[PDB]
């Protein structure tokens, strides 16, 4: 088949930058050459075909370049809701269909602190001989965060998840979940149930808590 | 214009499972139309294409001998028969439209239908809230214990989607699926407004309203 490779493999950069990616065919395609947008969680968007020429509606800061083997694709002022995943894709020749391996695109942002926020079991969950509890950290910046429980100011360990949202597409922050999970008899043998934070934006660890009652 | 699937959910290794796309919108029997798949966090991988009369058909090869792309322009559909899946085979299909100029290419796609390779079965979710307590306040809705993915959540019934996180789910240990979906609020609005979390899981047909309070 015709490989297409893309370069860089992910990149981090500012509001209002000019960003360049690069695709690359293995042999000559001319001008086929159609490139993608993924915004997290959404379908891909079609941005432009024949190297350079933008689909209708697409915003005028996308613009294309190359011919043969080397192309290019520049933003000329990034802009929050442009992260995500860009492919760029051949059709000089089917089958197969071929798309690059795609390119991740990340806004770098001032750093922002995590509003912490923690949440009992409910009753109605407590019936089903099962307590979760979670601690949320809120539209924070870098992605990076440490979150620990304690219970009776006891350290928990493997008895917890996390989730990390993919970065929002208008504030450029971050969001995470932990959910400590224990049995309802393990649940109501303590008291003090708590989540540290620990990030960047906090000079000092913060301790979000409750007693159980 | 507007493509909109089915069929997606569980499938046992080596049985069969069949995808549906149908279309409204536009002159379906004009455009040829593509099968495109992604693995989690993965890129995107083309599986199958089917001519606009349905006479030419091509495919991937590691799906050669395995998978049927079919059509029917008077029902505006178009199909993806999945036979002896693989784990592999575990990803999101989008089907996408396409037409002859070269195929231009992919202008318009589904919204994707999960499909997982898995002995486990279909399980519901039960949907626990997350209560807001003690300028900002945040509440949210547990959905915990289902398979397979996805589930789908809204805020009083698509009216409230500022400051809304639904987290990706995690995978439990019991092998059941878990997650969260969480808004902030302002603390003088609780008591005062509504807040319901609506959550749907289309593979076990489970449709739950909760009503979260302080």
């Amino acid at each position: 088949d015709i490989q297409m490779t893309q370069s860089p493999s992910s990149l981090s950069a500012s509001v209002g930058d000019r960003v360049t990616i690069t695709c690359q065919a293995s042999q000559d395609i001319k001008k086929y050459l159609n490139w993608y947008h993924q915004k997290p969680g959404k379908v891909p968007e079609l941005l432009m075909h024949d190297a350079s020429n933008l689909e209708t509606g697409v915003p005028s800061r996308f613009s294309g370049r190359g011919s043969g083997t080397d192309f290019t694709l520049t933003i000329s002022s990034l802009q929050p809701e442009d992260i995500g995943t860009y492919y760029c894709q051949q059709y000089d020749n089917l089958p197969p269909l071929t798309f690059g391996g795609g390119t991740k695109v990340e806004i770098k942002r001032t750093v922002a602190a995590p509003s912490v926020f923690i949440f009992p079991p409910s009753d109605e969950q407590l019936k089903s001989g099962t307590a979760s509890v979670v601690c949320l950290l809120n539209n924070f910046y870098p992605r990076e965060a440490k979150v620990q429980w304690k219970v009776d100011n006891a350290l928990q360990s493997g008895n917890s998840q996390e989730s990390v949202t993919e970065q929002d597409s208008k504030d450029s922050t971050y969001s995470l979940s932990s959910t400590l999970t224990l049995s309802k008899a393990d649940y109501e043998k303590h008291k003090v149930y708590a989540c540290e934070v620990t990030h960047q934006g906090l000079s000092s660890p913060v301790t979000k808590s409750f007693n159980r009652g | 214009v507007q493509l909109v699937e089915s069929g997606g959910g569980v499938v046992q290794p080596g049985r069969s499972l069949r995808l549906s796309c149908a279309a409204s919108g536009f002159s379906f029997s004009h455009y040829a139309m593509h099968w495109v798949r992604q693995a989690p966090g993965k890129g995107l991988e083309w599986v199958a294409v089917i001519s606009y009369d349905g006479e030419n058909t091509y495919y991937a090869d590691s799906v050669k001998g395995r998978f049927s792309i079919s059509r029917d322009n008077s029902k505006n559909t178009v199909s993806l028969q999945m036979n002896s899946l693989r784990p592999e085979d575990t990803a999101l299909y989008y089907c996408a439209r396409d037409r002859i100029v070269y195929y231009y290419g992919m202008d318009v796609w589904g919204q994707g239908a999960t499909v997982t390779v898995s002995s486990a079965s279909t399980k519901g979710p039960s949907v626990f809230p997350l209560a807001p307590s003690s300028g900002t306040a945040a509440l949210g809705c547990l959905v915990k214990d289902y398979f397979p993915e996805p589930v789908t959540v809204s805020w009083n019934s698509g009216a409230l989607t500022s400051g809304v996180h639904t987290f990706p789910a995690v995978l439990q240990s019991s092998g059941l699926y878990s997650l969260s979906s969480v808004v902030t609020v302002p603390s003088s609005s609780l008591g005062t407004q509504t807040y319901i979390c609506n959550v749907n899981h289309k593979p076990s047909n489970t449709k739950v309203d909760k009503k979260v309070e302080p």
